[PDB]
């Protein structure tokens, strides 16, 4: 499934991304834009043999399980961060910015939306 | 060890530390961990100054970066008008298309850019041109909802 980028506002609003932390629901928006372009589908063989799975790219050797790779840190199967439901994702994703480091942990919002305007990635959204 | 210097200059909008760095020799072309260059993330940042002093120096206007970006699809996408026209009256691709196949004009589209996507439209951008997924800048602008791109767009 490959989400339209008020779609996955409004679905990333109702799984508690616009009131998490301080990190406000365009960073995710624009986070998810680099990471997949909105492709839950999206799979990418790092060059370490760890695979990045999902709409935010969840990295295999730390955070899932994919019995090809074992800290499973977000207790999932890989897999389960490819569906069109991005419960798992978000939950995960959660977990990952939530160590203190923050946001910086994001490699894609780091290049591309930290320090740019990501409000507007939600403007023009009727949420 | 100057490029790293300059990649940092560019992208924080520093005008005068971005000409004493090109003057000493620093590569114009360097590239950080996403595979940007100085002019990438000049666009990025929306630093017109800069982006131009880059270009003098003989930066390259069509460079990707590790995703197939080139400075046009940055600049349009987060709407600096300004850096737009400079980026293709320097021989900068309307057209091009990066790994997921987007062009400049969907990036513009997906966030309502309205005068950003008449400026492409304008220099020849192709309305008919696909990213990977099947999608033109109008099906974008009905995804989005945004009825006034979608009138740009449908003329
Ligand atoms: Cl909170």
């Amino acid at each position: 499934k490959v989400f339209g980028r008020c779609e996955l506002a409004a679905a990333m609003k109702r799984h508690g991304l616009d009131n998490y932390r301080g990190y406000s629901l365009g960073n995710w928006v624009c986070a998810a834009k680099f990471e997949s372009n909105f492709n839950t589908q999206a799979t990418n063989r790092n060059t370490d043999g760890s695979t990045d799975y999902g709409i935010l790219q969840i990295n295999s050797r730390w955070w899932c399980n994919d019995g090809r790779t074992s800290r499973n840190l977000c207790n999932i199967p890989c897999s389960a961060l490819l569906s069109s439901d991005i419960t798992a994702s978000v939950n995960c994703a959660k977990k990952i910015v939530s160590d203190g480091n923050g946001m910086n942990a994001w490699v894609a919002w780091r290049n591309r939306c930290k320090g740019t305007d990501v409000q507007a990635w939600i403007r023009g959204c009727r949420l | 060890d100057l490029g790293k210097k300059l990649l940092e200059a560019a992208r924080a909008g520093q005008d005068d530390e971005v000409r004493i760095l090109m003057a000493n020799g620093a590569d114009v072309n360097a590239n950080d961990e996403y595979g940007s260059t100085p002019l990438h993330l000049a666009a990025l940042m929306g630093h017109l100054e800069i982006v131009e002093v880059l270009l003098k120096n003989g930066a390259d206007v069509n460079a990707e970066d590790t995703v197939g970006d080139t400075p046009l699809h940055l600049a349009a996408s987060l709407g600096h008008l300004e850096i737009v026209e400079v980026l293709l009256k320097n021989g900068a691709d309307v057209n091009a298309q990066d790994f997921v196949g987007a062009t400049p004009l969907h990036l513009a589209a997906n966030l309502g850019h309205l005068e950003i996507v008449e400026v492409l439209l304008k220099h020849g951008a192709d309305v008919n041109a696909q990213d990977k997924f099947g999608k033109t800048a109008f099906d974008i602008s009905i995804d989005n909802g945004n009825e006034d791109l979608a009138e740009i767009l449908q003329k």
